[PDB]
RNA sequence: AAGGGCACCACCAGGAGUGGAGCCUGCGGCUUAAUUUGACCAACACGGGAAACCUCACCCGGCCCGGACACGGACAGGAUUGACAGAUUGAUAGCUCUUUCUCGAUUCCGUGGGUGGUGGUGCAUGGCCGUUCUUAGUUGGUGGAGCGAUUUGUCUGGUUAAUUCCGAUAACGAACGAGACUCUGGCAUGCUAACUAGUUACGCGACCCCCGAGCGGUCGGCGUCCCCCAACUUCUUAGAGGGACAAGUGGCGUUCAGCCACCCGAGAUUGAGCAAUAACAGGUCUGUGAUGCCCUUAGAUGUCCGGGGCUGCACGCGCGCUACACUGACUGGCUCAGCGUGUGCCUACCCUACGCCGGCAGGCGCGGGUAACCCGUUGAACCCCAUUCGUGAUGGGGAUCGGGGAUUGCAAUUAUUCCCCAUGAACGAGGAAUUCCCAGUAAGUGCGGGUCAUAAGCUUGCGUUGAUUAAGUCCCUGCCCUUUGUACACACCGCC
């Protein structure tokens, strides 16, 4: 439940009234025109989901654009998000709606602090 | 590539949109009074434009 | 008005034009004993006066090179046609022009002189 | 037309502006037009501050430059027409002039 | 350079109609300022003039961000017999009012 | 270096012989066996492609698909 | 080692601090595919270096040649180029593949030869600039001396900020630097001018007293350069000039050079800029179509495109900001600035009055301004006057963090910025050490400009408020001149 309505209503929740359910940043993003790359990615995920076998997850789809905002019609896809080095496949959970795709493929590994070198004498 | 991606990335603003009018440098530009000249080039030519030292 | 820029920007643009023209004359008339540039602008038209030693050398066959430079300055800065004239002036006491003497020294060094 | 015009002069130095503002009005008096007094506008000082070094290593010494733009306003007013009377500008290089009218 | 004929002759006749031509250094300029109607990219004219300099029919002068190509005497007859022109039509710099 | 991918194979063209994709019969009868591009920018001189499921114009870049 | 003089990048007497806390920012270290790199008084809010893309030079991948010219093959019976579909691709890169159309001599191949590179080399270099050193010192000719390296000139002394000058004098005659010089601030009721600056007077007005004044008080309300329909330049502007010279008086002084006190004066030392010889293996080849040599140059170290990073954290350090509060905080009212900017060749991107909507950040239409014409009389902060708070980690502090709302952009996640409501952490004046400073000075305080599509904790300036202490010294840290010792000369960070 993103904003109190279920996912089923979100599937047929058109863009014009969906912006009143997103936050301010996402609403401004959707107010501005989505470019052709995002539409092509949406068509690709739709193609993968329709060609996906029943009761089985779809195939992986890769992309560099991690500034995509998550839409409810992309739930359940296998999306591989670039981290700068490789593509990181990630689930779309029913709780990830207002979050950008880049938040789920970290751009660095967390540091394991070692013995300090010559510095900090 | 073809023309669709060779210069597709916009440079209608920002630091990469501006270069020195002499040496085309992208650092230390002087946009004041539309001078559009590099800091080094301005020190080189300020006598020629007419910016002279008083104090 | 709206077409014309402010006075400060206009003086800045004039200085830019002066510096660019000086650089062009330096890099073009280096072997012709270039000394300096003097420009006289009027609302009617502009007059550009080059100070140099070898006027007969900067002037091509029947003024060919002076015509070439006049066309170059016509094209690059986009003046109205026929509104610019180029005069080549012989300097007085060329030993007093540090630019000419330095260029002559560079010519001597390029000749192979110690 | 019956004409009342405005003449403005500006440059980077004061000697040339002063000699133009002197000889032009003297010629106007010899050519018997009454002249509105010369108005010296406050000077525009264009200041640019720049580090002397081209690298950044040093003692952080800033080189400051100036450009003093002085402009003078002189209004030539005659009972009869003006432009057919005075046409010679007598302008040396280095000083800018703009000739407008009361309507402009 | 893969640039076609139809702009090559246009650039050539611009270069012959007057003794010089001026081109800013910008390989990404959508359109060279003069010869506006021909829709010729600036990179094509830059490389055409570079090839002409390489063959020696034009000499090049470089200010801050501009080229100042000067057509030479070996550039006269080459443009003449490339454009199929009798030796009577001259560039404007060569002969004026005479 | 040591690029993980092999060097990408650049396309080499097919080296087509003389075109000859039009035939006349019994002492001369024109037979357009290739599609016409109807646009002005294509013209009536050039022919269109003969793909197995569409037609392509070399200049007009239109696509006529037959189902 | 001695003698003399000098400096808040030294001290004294003080002031404000830093170092103690949080945060911003830059170095090191750690981690990383990558955290690009230089720099270690004279690096560490520096490279005008406040990077989402670009910047980018780092990494992960994908294109193009933007490989001229010459030679030889190749070819109009096709050298070769673009491309719809599908797969393939992050990609709607015809990049590759299946598939055919299409350009036509511009290309393709190979051989030399270009070319380019924020690639390397500042210990090859130019230029720039920093430092030695902003101290007062430096040199030629001729002459004197010494075999000569060299020395005199360039000094015993007195004086100065100053080898500044007076004085002696084997020196004389010079030259640079200092000085002189330019800008700046301070006085000019002296001159010129002012509708793009004002003032005064007057006429319309508007409001209060109107008891009764009435040439009463206020107006940044309207007008008198609308052309006959007022004068004036003090206030403002900016030009020409003047004005200050140790000039006058007393004292000290070889009564010379100068020094102290004082009257009159606006001012009896306004701050800056420039700034000698010689030098550094000081920094920049990442400013340059400044550049030598070397490396690469088609699977590119070129170039373009996509993304990430340059911010990444057990930690150390530098410059800053915020504070630790009652000399305060909050709320309301009252009241004064000055620099300086504002719509663009590429280049799109301006300052904004006023009206309306919204609580705010913002949005919606009318204008002005290319500018002493508009923002703007820049109604700034500090401060002042009144309210509340009450010595508590408290109404100080706002770090961290949740949610929501707008702005810019192609894109705001690793939060651009802003706004609102939430949480209130350390911090109760900071060890050893250490920075800067003598009058509109420190410090408090805000405002412009730079960077800016969006932006300042930085910086350059500007203004407001505004001091304590001192008119000395060499004690430390150093410097100049003379003498002296030296076994040093890469010069005591020496040599041994
Ligand atoms: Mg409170
Ligand atoms: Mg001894």
């Amino acid at each position: 439940t993103y904003r109190g309505v279920d996912l089923d209503q979100l599937l047929d929740m058109s863009y014009e009234q969906l912006m009143q359910l997103y936050s301010a940043r996402q609403r401004r993003r959707l107010n501005r025109g989505l470019r052709r790359k995002q539409h092509s990615l949406l068509k690709r995920l739709r193609k993968a989901k329709k060609e996906a076998p029943p009761m089985e997850k779809p195939e992986v789809v890769k992309t560099h654009l991690r500034d995509m905002i998550i839409l409810p019609e992309m739930v359940g896809s296998m999306v591989g998000v670039y981290n700068g080095k490789t593509f990181n496949q990630v689930e779309i959970k029913p709780e990830m709606i207002g979050h950008y795709l880049g938040e789920f493929s970290i751009t660095y590994k967390p540091v394991k602090h070692g013995r300090p070198g010559i510095g900090a004498t | 590539g073809h023309q669709q991606l060779y210069w597709s990335h916009p440079r209608k603003f920002g630091q990469g949109s501006r270069s020195c009018r002499v040496c085309s440098n992208r650092h230390g530009l002087i946009r004041k009074y539309g001078l559009n000249m590099c800091r080094q080039c301005f020190r080189q030519y300020a006598k020629d434009i007419g910016f002279i030292k008083l104090d | 008005m709206a077409v014309q820029i402010s006075k400060k920007r206009k003086f800045v643009a004039d200085g830019i034009f002066k510096a660019e023209l000086n650089e062009f004359l330096t890099r073009e008339l280096a072997e012709d004993g270039y000394s300096g540039v003097e420009v006289r602008v009027t609302p009617t038209r502009t007059e550009i006066i080059i100070l140099a030693t070898r006027t007969q050398n900067v002037l091509g066959e029947k003024g060919r090179r002076i015509r070439e430079l006049t066309a170059v300055v016509q094209k690059r800065f986009g003046f109205p046609e026929g509104s610019v004239e180029l005069y080549a002036e012989k300097v007085a006491t060329r030993g007093l022009c540090a630019i000419a003497q330095a260029e002559s020294l560079r010519y001597k060094l390029l000749g192979g002189l110690a | 037309a019956i004409h009342r015009i405005r003449i403005t002069l500006t440059s980077r130095n004061v000697k040339s502006l002063e000699k133009v503002c002197a000889d032009l009005i003297r010629g106007a008096k010899e050519k018997n037009l009454k002249v509105k007094g010369p108005v010296r506008m406050p000077t525009k000082t264009l200041r640019i501050t720049t580090r002397k070094t081209p690298c950044g290593e040093g003692s952080k010494t800033w080189d400051r430059f100036q450009m003093r733009i002085h402009k003078r306003l002189i209004d030539l007013h005659s009972p009869s027409e003006i432009v057919k009377q005075i046409t010679s500008i007598s302008i040396e290089p280095g000083v800018e002039v703009e000739v407008t009218i009361a309507d402009a | 350079m893969l640039m076609p004929k139809k702009n090559r002759i246009a650039i050539y006749e611009l270069l012959f109609k007057e003794g010089v031509m001026v081109a800013k250094k910008d390989v990404h300029m959508p359109k060279h300022p003069e010869l506006a109607d021909k829709n010729v990219p600036n990179l094509h004219v830059m490389k055409a003039m570079q090839s002409l300099k390489s063959r020696g029919y034009v000499k090049e002068q470089f200010a801050w961000r501009h080229f100042y190509w000067y057509l030479t005497n070996e550039g006269i007859q080459y443009l003449r017999d490339y454009l199929h022109l009798p030796p009577e039509i001259v560039p404007a710099t060569l002969r004026r009012s005479r | 270096y040591t690029t993980p991918k092999k060097n990408k194979h650049k396309r080499k063209k097919v080296k087509l012989a003389v075109l000859k994709y039009y035939k006349v019969d019994e002492n001369g009868k024109i037979s357009r066996l290739r599609r016409e591009c109807p646009s002005d920018e294509c013209g009536a001189g050039v022919f269109m492609a003969s793909h197995f499921d569409r037609h392509y114009c070399g200049k007009c870049c239109l696509t006529y698909c037959f189902n």
